[PDB]
């Protein structure tokens, strides 16, 4: 509603892992052929059409936007699961929270190595651009040398 | 009021395992309705069915609470006019019930004021409570790393014979006996001998004073019971707990052992209902059943329910759908590991895989939080170092890495504790460590003031004072041995 009227919104889904379970339950009860891990065949398309609705409208349509922050749970840091892979292949990035870092005292446990933002510096303010650009190189060198 | 379908006559149309289909000429009663089989059938006990599905406008699929032996087609069935209801009130205190609410202790009639259906709607958002406290259990690992919250939901995850039952008994002894409010022990798919042992223990400790006022209720559907009763004993026990919480505003303790058997029974019945299995082979409604059951186990604005649930992990596979789905429904999670138990460390809690909700400086004291975080960091670093140690050796570490390894080994030994209920297995008097003592001892150990104390002094002891006493005894023995060796010259 706010996107189509020149305003910006943030949508948080906590969490898509359980929506997939609910959809699988509904499909199985209604006699749908099970797929991988008993999930329905069109389980990717569900999240794919859910997350494609978050966009940045052009100036001709108002300029509003919706930002999506879907949340997904893994088991023993296994990102090879079915729905986890599907969601990773849909979003424009990922903030991977590592269990080992969380217990090691690092909070938020953002694993910079496994995290990525495909938008890049385009989504940064002019003030933050230079600081982040130099910081990325410094951290990369520190991790390599460490 | 009286139900409009009470006394409705139906006939058994199909029998497969514990699932029976009943045909009603005037229309199938509402789902969850309780039906009774009227035909004698030469059975030794009555037969009761619960409607779980509607096949059509006249046929309904039901699950039997007793064995369906000697059950023929066309057998007459009569509706009871409502769901399965169980006794509630103070009249149930000190008694032993089954899934149907019948007293199985062979004592006088219950004479309850009223009964309530086992199936009920969970509390709404407006009824939720916002109270956070700390429940002192007397166990160093739990009180330190994963403190329990009063009125919260607790879970113990573990394999077969890891120590789930022992921890539950220790918690019962250390809390329920000295508990102001009431308690409910729900046995779901566990050994029947354990129920007898618990009943004897309660009677001996006067927790259940048959000649006076009792403060506990026992509801037991055990392994021998068919899958129908093992999927509803939990509902009945939780209904009694809900009555105590709401109708009296009383604090209640709900010990469920084991909650995994509930999901297992649901899966077994679902396989017969003709449903497509989910992954592994569980019913597609695994998450929904746990959600409906757990959401009822909560503390509202009227009363509080502190629930301790034992979760069985089949084949030690913690990723199994049943235990995996239970994590999201718990305030405190206690994960037990078989390898830890095999090393002589009891309890076998794996602190790195455990978590608590009240691990917050706004709830627990600042010193408690800092000490717990430091212990977790030390254990995490030691686990990382163990990968190198197990390949090359301890001597291939840095100078400070050796210090971390020694401190972490002492921490691992120190986390062990002899329980007052495991004296037979441990052969040692149990300990009850105060919360403050645990924090002080662990804070001192982290600082390094106990580097001189031997590593084994921390094994199977209580507070720091016990550690020092054991170290003194070990030093005396070592001095005696050294004196004997020297005199041999
Ligand atoms: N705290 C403890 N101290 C000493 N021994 C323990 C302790 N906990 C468990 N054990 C040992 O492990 C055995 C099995 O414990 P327990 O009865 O708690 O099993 P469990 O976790 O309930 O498993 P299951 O019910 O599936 O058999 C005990 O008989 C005892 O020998
Ligand atoms: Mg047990």
């Amino acid at each position: 509603y706010f996107m189509n009227r020149g305003r910006h919104c943030l949508c948080v889904y906590d969490d898509l892992s359980k929506q997939a379970v609910a959809y699988r339950q509904i499909s199985l009860l209604l006699r749908r052929p099970p797929g991988r891990e008993a999930y329905p065949g069109d389980v990717f398309y569900l999240h794919s059409r859910l997350l494609e609705r978050a966009a940045m409208l052009s100036p001709g349509k108002g300029g509003g936007s919706v930002t999506a922050l879907p949340i997904v749970e893994t088991l023993s840091n296994d990102v090879t699961a079915y729905i986890v892979t599907n969601v990773i292949s849909i979003t424009d990035g990922q903030i991977y929270l590592d269990t080992k870092l969380f217990t090691g005292g690092q909070r938020p446990a953002v694993n910079i190595g496994l995290s990525v933002s495909r938008v890049g510096s385009s989504a940064q303010n002019a003030a933050m651009k230079g600081v982040a650009g130099k910081l990325k190189g410094i951290l990369a060198e520190y991790r390599k040398l460490a | 009021p009286v139900a409009d379908h009470k006394g409705r006559v139906g006939h058994v149309s199909q029998v497969i395992g514990a699932v029976v289909d009943v045909h009603f000429a005037d229309g199938v009663p509402p789902v969850l309705t309780a039906l009774d089989v009227v035909d004698k059938l030469g059975r030794d006990e009555p037969l009761t069915l619960e409607i779980v599905q509607h096949l059509d406008a006249h046929t309904g699929r039901c699950i039997a609470m007793q064995t369906t032996d000697l059950l023929k087609l066309k057998a007459k069935v009569v509706s009871t006019g409502g769901n399965i209801s169980v006794p509630v009130g103070r009249e149930t205190l000190g008694r032993i019930f089954n899934v149907l609410g019948d007293a199985i202790d062979q004592r006088g009639p219950v004479g309850e004021k009223l009964r309530m259906p086992i199936h009920a709607v969970a509390p709404k958002l407006a009824d939720q409570a916002a109270e956070d406290a700390v429940l002192t259990t007397g166990i160093k690992v739990i009180d330190l790393i994963l403190p329990y919250c009063k009125g919260g939901k607790i879970g113990l995850f573990g394999g077969a014979g890891v120590g789930k039952t022992v921890i539950i008994m220790e918690l019962i002894n250390n809390v329920a006996k000295g508990h102001g409010g009431f308690s409910v022990f729900a046995g779901v798919g566990e050994r029947t001998r354990e129920g007898t042992d618990l009943y004897l223990e309660m009677m001996q400790s006067k927790v259940i004073d048959l000649k006076g006022e009792s403060k506990c209720v026992l509801v037991y559907g055990q392994m021998n019971e068919p899958p129908g009763a093992r999927a509803r004993v939990a509902q009945s026990a939780l209904t009694m707990a809900e009555y105590f919480r709401d109708v009296e505003g009383q604090d209640v303790l709900l010990f469920i052992d084991n909650i995994f058997r509930f999901t297992q029974a649901n899966s077994e019945v679902s396989a017969l209902l003709g449903r497509i299995p989910a992954a592994v082979g569980y019913q597609p409604t695994l998450a929904e059943d746990l959600g409906q059951l757990q959401e009822r186990i909560t503390s509202t604005t009227k009363g509080s329910i502190t629930s301790v649930q034992a979760v069985y992990v089949p084949a030690d596979d913690i990723t199994d759908p049943a235990p995996a789905t239970t994590f999201s429904h718990l305030d405190a999670t206690t994960v037990l590991d078989r390898a830890v138990a095999e090393s002589g460390i009891y309890p076998a809690v794996n602190p790195l895989e455990c978590a608590s909700r009240i691990m917050d400086p706004d709830v627990i004291s600042v010193d408690h939080y800092n000490v717990a975080q430091d212990v977790v960091q030390m254990l995490t670093k030691y686990r990382e170092l163990q990968d190198i140690i197990a390949v090359l050796g301890i001597d291939e570490l840095s100078e400070e890495d050796k210090l971390i390894v020694d401190r972490a080994r002492k921490l691992v030994k120190f986390l062990s504790q002899p329980f007052q209920v495991a004296e037979v297995f441990t052969g040692m008097t149990g300990h009850y460590v105060q919360l403050d003592d645990t924090i002080d001892s662990f804070s001192g150990l982290l600082m390094g003031t106990y580097d001189q104390v031997p590593e084994m002094a921390f094994y199977m002891v209580g507070g720091i004072n016990s550690v020092l006493e054991k170290a003194k005894k070990m030093a005396e023995e070592a001095a005696e041995l050294e004196k004997m060796r020297r005199a041999r010259v």
